[PDB]
């Protein structure tokens, strides 16, 4: 698996009305928010765009870690297809093209760095002449351009998990909610978005 | 799974967020006060709380998250750009072949080159065997633009096509040349906003930056890398063991502060060691900026086994031959010209043209220079010529421009030996660009100097970090630092206060997560825990009274005297040596004389001066020698290492004594009275003796 | 003709001298730490360290290992009482 | 009873071993997709002298030196396959 | 139930993986402080009588 | 040579692979003494019986 | 217990703790030094 970062959120409803897990448990109670845009940095964690809710749920679901602190799980339990082992938060800065007045959008066709020493638009023979490079914009030094920060994360070879447990913890294969008379004596429809 | 008395079925949030009741940002500290509410039928494990901080950071102009340059890295370090100067002379290249040249410029195809961006410097001829152009074109820098080596040269584009000409607006003037005096070459001259953001001159012909023929030979060199980031486990951010800035945890009803600290205690180092005792510190965790400071072992201790350069390496002509000559075909004793062949045929006699290079020797040499030579003590370096350099040695400019002779650590250095340079043993090995933890923590923020940040900071004080807080309301207040030399870390260790680094805290919240415990169960647990009999209790991991004693330069003997006191329950002594320059004065909210930003061994555990100890004598009541009892081979004192004068009592093929080796093995692993062997790795952790013990030997001319 | 030089490096650790009759770890509260000789009467301590010279100011960092404990009491809602004890070298 | 990958000088305890990539060759070739070159220290190499001229009738420009070094075409270059050599 | 980093030919047991430095680029540049040159086989090059 | 294959040269299978300059143990033990031919040594030898 | 031994060892002239040379390693392998000869 390698597309786990493409999820934004998940809403779960029983009988087209009862929102699960509800009970005002999560910071955003009506749905599971995996990641929030810069518009909601506040609820994010671990220096990336993942939410506090989601990080909590995955740590609990995978290692029962969360209600008494966050820490790296024992490696014997953090296997190859586990969440933590594969969690990769990242950040970078790029020129702020609306705050940096001098900004210019130059396509690859007109970009030159190492001109005279490398091939043009291809892995071929060198050509051209030596000349001041026109890319990339410096993000460091005295003349550092105005920048914008981007945060994201990667989480390959794992599966997003949402355990049907009253506290998201693993307390037995046959979960506590799975034994609730509410889900035994009557049927229910399920909607997921 | 159990179905009753574990979780509550009532509405209840798992995570609560508290806004400060009072905030007080001062000259060098931030003070945040919260009302931590623990509702009825709930319990809180303080381990699940943390301060959520948002702010802005400017790493300054000395921040350089990389080695090398981002500009024309492939250009010879002394090669210039096509330029001009007064003496008007020119030195340029015309790579674009054209159809013809008129007063209108080069004929690209009746279309002429658009002077604002054509010809484009990165476009030349497509084959190695091109026919000399009857007409060529190219760009060139006007004499009004300062001359800089191509390597490291940068000029922001001024038009969407990559043109870099200075706007007015694009001022590009055509200059024609020849050897009918028809033009054969055309140069589109222009001025550009010339910069060299990540490099400095390694050679400048003379004084004054006036364009000249001599300036064609200037040599550029990449600036030293300098990673800047928050410290491992957010060390320094929060005030600990500082009386004037004590934290507060009090019941809104008890009024008394549950937090009682001492300048005598070391909470940061205590946490560092606690962490390594319960987990594997090689793994990183961004949430707490948990990425231990480390160093490349092959840098700390050089293992010079040479290079595998048995085979010669060459570079050849693009055509594969090089120098060739014209020949005519002839047919047979009497030979006549063969008309079926062209008259001029290129044929090369002998082997092809070739240059030679030792790839492995070069690679090795580059490694030595970049990782060891540049990091040599400043006394071994000298000032550059014809190049301004700062007066402040705590400055990046200074550390970046001081020149070091590659010959000091060349590839033939201690050949065949595993040996750390003597000049480097007393140099902090963690202030280096190959410190993985610091590099990771730096890249965690980004690759730019301007960084808006959002972090979560843990509570490390032993008295409350694992406390299960019962229902009630409490005042939770703590102080945070703003001093860049404390909150930030650079691999170079330069003075970040002088080198323009700065931080501002915009907001700070407190998060707390509550296990959704069944209310009848929480209530029962609470009642039991309110019994003094069931009082919770903790101890600080490091568990020690910390004392620092001055060691003046060149001093060798250091006596300390402890006034008559009670020693019941005394557990023992532990010790190392620190550099005063790398040890801030925590005896205050701000240290005015602290001009260093590298690792801080006192707080983070990056000790590296343990080899400088010779011996230790311990006496009780100025008479009774401890441990005495004729236990050690040299009974009156602990001898750590002996000079060649006493090899006899040394061990493990180094200058350490048998006594000392025994004591450390016993003290750390209980190994010694029944043989010597490598301790189980689970017990030989990152800050343990054996794991770090590195004996070495070498021979030198007598 | 050559001369041999031997040395060692031992980074990121702390030199230790346990106050134990045999230097072994047989419990947090050491056996010597329980000796009546160090309980019924006070004593002065002198330590002398010999170190290699360094051409710059340095610091000897001595860690006196003791017990740094706290007992927390929460008798009523909103109340926290703590008893701190550090011995030897009490606050 | 122990991990023999760790060394202990006291007993000269450092097990004899060999590079697995030497015992069993794994030849997946070299990543030499891109050409590698070395260039003249001046960045150009062969250049020729030229005189500046000003405009159908062109005359010598007295504001420029008479002999100006200008190279036509791409620079002088040698080529080497770094990864094939290393391997 | 096991360590999937180890291979076992019998079942063609060799987990699909990727170079972490390829998936996530860590660009700390190059240590090119020193110039590198190639020289004439004779060590001099152009000489005169 | 045998491009694209994981294969030990037949000529090398019966050649002692430990007598090689890439034998880490021997290299370490050699450097433990020093980098010179003349070495005054001091060792501790265990009883193995 | 263990035997503590001190002595002297001469590895001989065939001892070479490294690959390559310690002298002018960067010089082309066929390049001579400035020299003279009779003819």
């Amino acid at each position: 698996f390698y597309l786990n970062h493409t999820f934004k959120k998940v809403a779960i409803t029983f009988d087209s009305s009862v929102s699960w897990p509800g009970n005002d448990r999560l910071l955003t109670p009506n749905e599971f928010e995996i990641k929030r845009s810069v518009d909601g940095e506040g609820y994010n964690v671990a220096q990336c765009n993942m939410t506090k809710d989601w990080f909590l749920v995955q740590m609990l679901a995978n290692y029962n870690i969360g209600y008494q602190g966050f820490y790296i799980p024992e490696s014997y339990k953090d296997r190859m297809y586990s969440f933590f082992r594969n969690f990769q938060p990242m950040s970078r800065q790029v020129v702020d093209d609306t705050k940096y007045k001098e900004y210019q959008q130059v396509g690859i066709l007109h970009q030159h760095n190492n001109s005279g020493f490398v091939g043009y638009l291809a892995p071929t023979m060198r050509e051209g002449q030596a000349y001041p490079a026109n890319v990339p914009y410096p993000l460091i030094g005295k003349t550092a351009v105005d920048s914008i920060t981007q945060k994201k994360f990667l989480c390959d070879r794992t599966l997003w998990r949402i355990p049907f447990s009253s506290n998201f913890m693993s307390m037995g294969a046959l979960t506590d909610l799975g034994q609730n008379l509410l889900y035994a004596n009557s049927a229910h429809a399920l909607d997921m978005t | 799974a159990p179905t009753h008395d574990v979780t509550t079925d009532r509405s209840q949030r798992l995570t609560l967020r508290f806004i400060p009741v009072d905030r007080e940002d001062t000259a060098y500290s931030y003070k945040a006060r919260f009302t931590l509410a623990v509702g009825d039928n709930r319990v809180l494990d303080m381990a699940s709380t943390y301060f959520d901080i948002r702010g802005v950071l400017d790493r300054g102009p000395t921040f350089k998250p990389y080695s090398g340059t981002a500009y024309n890295a492939l250009a010879p370090k002394g090669a210039p750009n096509s330029c001009e100067w007064e003496q008007t002379h020119v030195y340029a290249q015309a790579p674009l072949s054209g159809e013809t040249i008129t007063k209108s410029g080069l004929q690209i195809g009746p279309v002429y080159a658009d002077p604002s961006y054509q010809p484009e410097p990165q476009i030349g001829e497509s084959q190695w065997n091109e026919a000399d152009a009857n007409a060529a074109g190219g760009r060139v820098l006007k004499k009004t633009t300062p001359m800089k080596p191509c390597y490291g040269s940068y000029a922001r584009p001024t038009n969407p096509f990559g043109g870099q000409s200075v706007l007015v607006l694009p001022k590009v003037d055509l200059q024609f040349f020849s050897n009918a005096t028809k033009p054969k070459v055309v140069l589109y001259s222009e001025d550009v906003n010339m910069e060299t953001p990540d490099t400095h001159l390694s050679y400048k012909p003379g004084k004054g930056d006036e364009n000249s023929k001599a300036m064609l030979g200037q040599q550029s060199m990449p600036n030293r890398p300098n990673y800047i980031a928050f410290r491992d486990n957010f060390i320094g951010l929060m005030y600990y063991n500082s009386t004037g800035n004590m934290g507060v945890l009090a019941g809104q009803a008890s009024q008394l502060n549950a937090v009682v600290d001492l300048q005598d205690r070391n909470t940061e180092l205590s946490y560092q060691l606690l962490l390594d005792s319960i987990g594997d510190r090689t793994r990183y965790f961004s949430m707490w900026n948990q990425a231990v400071d480390s160093y490349d072992p092959d840098v700390r201790i050089i293992e010079n086994h040479g290079t595998e350069d048995e085979l010669p390496n060459y570079c050849f002509p693009l055509g594969g031959i090089g120098v060739t000559d014209t020949y005519q075909a002839i047919k047979a004793t009497t030979w006549t010209k063969d008309e079926t062949f062209a008259t001029r045929n290129e044929i090369g006699v002998g082997n092809n043209f070739a240059m030679e290079i030792n790839l492995n020797a070069n690679l090795w040499r580059n490694f030595l220079y970049s990782n060891i030579a540049l990091y040599l003590p400043d006394k071994l370096k000298y000032n550059p010529t014809n190049v301004e350099i700062s007066d402040n040695p705590n400055t990046y400019d200074y550390m970046n421009k001081r020149v070091v002779a590659p010959g000091l650590v060349d590839c033939y250095i201690n050949l065949g030996a595993r040996w750390s340079l003597d000049y480097m043993d007393n140099v902090n090995p963690f202030n280096h660009h190959r410190n993985a933890g610091l590099r990771y923590r730096s890249m965690l923020l980004g690759n730019g100097r301007y960084v808006p940040f959002h972090i979560q900071v843990p509570q490390k004080f032993f008295a409350i970090k694992n406390l299960l807080l019962l229902p009630g309301s409490y005042t939770y207040e703590w102080n945070f630092r703003k001093d860049v030399n404390m909150v930030l870390q650079s691999s170079l260790g330069n003075d970040l206060r002088v080198d323009g680094a700065s931080i501002k805290f915009d907001s700070i919240c407190l998060y707390a997560t509550f296990f959704p415990m069944a209310h009848n169960t929480a209530s029962t647990l609470e009642a039991m825990l309110r019994n003094d009999t069931n009082d919770q209790s903790f101890n600080d991991y490091l568990s020690a009274a910390n004392m620092l004693y001055p060691i003046p330069a060149n001093a060798t003997n250091v006596p300390i005297s402890i006034p008559s006191r009670n020693w019941a329950a005394f557990r023992g002594w532990a010790f190392t040596r620190l550099k005063t320059k790398e040890t801030p004065s925590l005896g205050s909210g701000y240290d005015p004389y602290y001009t260093y930003s590298g690792s801080i061994p006192y707080l983070d555990g990056t000790f590296y001066l343990n080899h400088t100890f010779k011996k230790v004598a311990i006496t009780f009541d100025s008479s009774v020698s401890w441990p005495g009892n004729d236990r050690l081979l040299t009974p009156n004192e602990f001898e750590i290492k002996r000079s060649v004068d006493g090899e006899g009592y040394n061990v493990a093929q180094c200058n350490m004594t048998k006594d000392w080796f025994l004591v450390q093995m016993l003290a750390n692993y209980n190994i010694g009275y029944q043989g010597f062997y490598i301790p189980e790795s689970y017990k030989d952790r990152m800050y343990s003796f054996f794991r770090n013990f590195q004996p070495m030997s070498r021979q030198v001319v007598d | 003709d050559s001369i041999t030089q031997k040395k060692f490096l031992c980074d990121r650790t702390l030199w230790r001298i346990p106050f134990s009759s045999n230097f072994m770890s047989m419990g947090a509260l050491t056996d010597l730490g329980q000796n009546l000789l160090y309980a019924n009467s006070a004593h002065a301590l002198d330590m002398t360290f010999e170190v290699d010279p360094m051409d710059e100011p340095t610091l000897l960092y001595v860690l006196f290992e003791v017990f740094d404990v706290v007992r927390v009491h929460q008798p009523h809602r909103g109340v926290i009482e703590t008893v701190y004890l550090r011995t030897p070298f009490s606050a």
